[PDB]
C-alpha cells in the first residue's frame, strides 16, 4: 500500500489550470492512484484564529493533559492500542459488498459518467467501503459506508432532470453577464435564488461547472465572480 | 460637498432620497447604474442592451 | 464474445486471418498479400481485451510490447555465440500481437518499416549479413498521451507516429468509451455479474 506526498509544480497549485498541467510527471500515473487530495491553505480569519489557539495549546503542554483526558473519555485511542487493533481488524475479517451498496455504486457512477472518470474509478470504491467495513469487522460491506465513500471520492477525485436547471442557469448568466463583466456570489444569489429564478444548489452547481468550462473565474472566496470566457 | 459621491450614493441607493409597479422597480437611471459599475472598460451595447432586459 | 458491438473490428479479425494471396512475376518480382491492422484510442478501454482474444485464438500469434528485430547475437559459456530470432521473424505465416505500440523505439520502427511493406528483414551487422523472411499479419494497439483521444483529429496528431509507419497498416480503427448508460449498463451487468 503506498501513500504518495506531491509537491505541485510552480509551487502552488493554480486554480485557473487543469491538473494535468499543475503535474509534472507521465500522465497514466493519474489513472494510478486511487484518490487525489489538493489540499488549499486560502488565507481566512476565523478558521485561522481558531487553529492558531490549537497551536498554542499544544505548545502550552496543555494538550498533553486535554489528550490523556480525551483517551479517559474515549474520544480519543491510543496509539499503541489502534495499532494493536488495526492488527487485529487486518488477520480476522475479510468482509464483501452487498447488493444494496452495489446498486448505488452503479446507478451514481453513471451520473459522473454522463455529466464528463473511467470505469476502473468506480471499482475503487469499492475499496473503500471495504476498508470501513473492515474497520467495524462487519461481515458485509454496506451503503453506509459508501456514502462517505462518495463524498470522499467527490472530495478527493473533483478537487478541480436537474441538470438541465443547471444548464440553464448557464444559458442565463451568458445573457445576465456579459463577457469581461463582474459582479458577486451573494448579488447572483439576491437577484437569481431570492426571485427564485433558480435554485440555490443549481446556482452551486452551475458556477462550478461554469468555471471548469473557462466560462467564469471565482476570486477572493466568492467576493467577485468574473466571467473569463464565452 | 462630495459632488461626485453624492450622485454616485443617489445612483445607487435611491431609497435615501425617494419615499402599482412604484413599489416594485426603482428608477431605470439608478438600476442602470448597478450593471454600468458591473461592466468592463469598453462596452458591446447589444450585449448591455440585453443584460439590461433580462434584469426587467 | 466479451466485447458488445464493434462489428466492423470483428470483421476485420477475421479477414486478417483469411489474409490475400502473394504472387510472383517473371521479372523476379513478389506481391504481398498479408493484412495489417492498427487500433487508437483511450488505453482501457477493450484494446487489450480484443488483442488478449486474437492472442489466445489465434494458433501462431505472438505478443510483442515496447530483440524483435532478430540482429542481435547471445554467446554461449565458451564464448562462441549465436543470433537470437525475433518475434516479426518466428511469425512468419502467423500474426504479430502489439501492445504499447506507442512505446516501441525509433530502432523497432525503422526496421519493421521493410516488414510491413517487404515482408523481409534485411540483416547489416558487423561480419553477419542475412535476409529473413517476414512474412507475418500485424495487429496493433496505441494510445495518445492524453489519455483521453481528441475524436476531432488523426493519430497523426493525438499519437505523433510517422506517417510512412502509418500508412502501412490496412486497417485503422479508433475505439473511446462515448457513454449511453442504458447501453453502458447492458455491458457492465456482466462485469457485475463477475463481482
Amino acid at each position: 500500500s503506498v501513500l504518495a506526498a506531491a509537491n505541485p509544480i510552480y509551487g502552488r497549485y493554480d486554480d485557473l489550470k487543469s491538473p494535468g498541467d499543475n503535474i509534472d510527471f507521465q500522465t497514466t500515473i493519474l489513472s494510478a492512484f486511487d484518490m487525489i487530495f489538493i489540499v488549499k491553505d486560502d488565507h481566512n480569519e476565523e478558521r485561522d484564529i481558531s487553529i492558531a489557539n490549537h497551536v498554542i495549546n499544544i505548545h502550552t503542554g496543555n494538550a498533553n493533559a486535554m489528550q490523556n483526558q480525551q483517551e479517559e473519555n474515549g474520544s480519543e485511542i491510543s496509539i499503541e492500542k489502534m495499532k494493536r487493533y488495526i492488527t487485529y481488524c487486518r488477520l480476522k475479517c475479510a468482509p464483501r459488498l452487498s447488493p444494496q451498496a452495489a446498486e448505488k455504486l452503479s446507478s451514481n457512477f453513471v451520473t459522473i459518467r454522463k455529466q464528463l472518470i473511467t470505469i476502473r474509478q468506480l471499482e475503487a470504491i469499492i475499496r473503500i467501503t471495504e476498508s470501513l467495513a473492515k474497520l467495524e469487522l462487519s461481515p458485509i460491506a454496506q451503503e453506509r459506508h459508501v456514502d462517505e465513500a462518495i463524498r470522499l471520492f467527490q472530495a478527493s477525485t473533483m478537487d478541480a432532470t436537474s441538470l438541465s436547471e443547471i444548464r440553464r442557469f448557464e444559458q442565463e448568466l451568458k445573457r445576465r453577464l456579459p463577457i469581461g463583466w463582474s459582479t458577486s456570489y451573494q448579488t447572483l444569489r439576491r437577484e437569481f435564488v431570492d426571485t427564485h429564478r433558480f435554485s440555490q444548489l443549481a446556482l452551486d452547481k452551475a458556477l462550478y461547472a461554469l468555471e471548469k468550462h473557462e466560462t467564469i473565474q471565482l476570486r477572493h472566496q466568492g467576493q467577485n465572480i468574473y466571467r473569463s470566457g464565452v | 460637498p462630495s459632488y461626485k459621491s453624492n450622485i454616485e450614493d443617489n445612483l445607487l441607493s435611491w431609497e435615501q432620497v425617494l419615499p402599482d409597479l412604484d413599489k416594485i422597480m426603482a428608477p431605470v437611471l439608478g438600476q442602470l447604474f448597478k450593471l454600468y459599475r458591473e461592466a468592463n472598460m469598453t462596452i458591446n451595447i447589444y450585449d448591455f442592451y440585453i443584460a439590461f432586459r433580462e434584469t426587467l | 464474445p466479451s466485447i458488445y458491438g464493434h462489428d466492423h473490428i470483428k470483421k476485420a479479425i477475421l479477414l486478417m486471418l483469411m489474409g490475400g494471396v502473394e504472387k510472383n512475376l517473371e521479372n523476379g518480382s513478389h506481391l504481398r498479400g498479408d493484412i495489417n491492422i492498427l487500433m487508437v484510442g483511450d488505453p482501457s478501454t477493450a484494446k487489450s481485451q480484443l488483442l488478449r482474444f486474437v492472442l489466445n485464438t489465434a494458433s501462431l500469434a505472438i505478443a510483442t510490447t515496447g530483440g524483435l528485430t532478430a540482429a542481435v547475437t547471445t554467446d554461449r559459456e565458451t564464448g562462441e555465440r549465436r543470433l537470437e530470432a525475433g518475434a516479426m521473424v518466428l511469425a512468419d505465416r502467423g500474426v504479430v500481437c502489439i501492445d504499447e505500440f506507442d512505446k516501441m523505439t525509433d530502432v523497432d520502427r525503422v526496421a519493421i518499416h521493410e516488414v510491413m511493406e517487404q515482408q523481409t528483414v534485411t540483416i547489416a551487422k558487423a561480419g553477419i549479413h542475412t535476409t529473413l523472411n517476414a512474412r507475418c499479419s500485424v495487429i496493433a494497439a496505441a494510445n495518445p498521451v492524453f489519455g483521453q483521444y481528441d475524436v476531432n483529429r488523426d493519430p497523426h496528431q493525438n499519437i505523433a507516429l510517422p506517417d510512412s509507419l502509418l500508412s502501412r497498416f490496412d486497417l485503422l480503427f479508433v475505439v473511446t468509451d462515448d457513454i449511453n448508460e442504458i447501453r453502458d449498463r447492458s455491458i457492465s451487468e456482466h462485469v457485475l455479474r463477475t463481482h
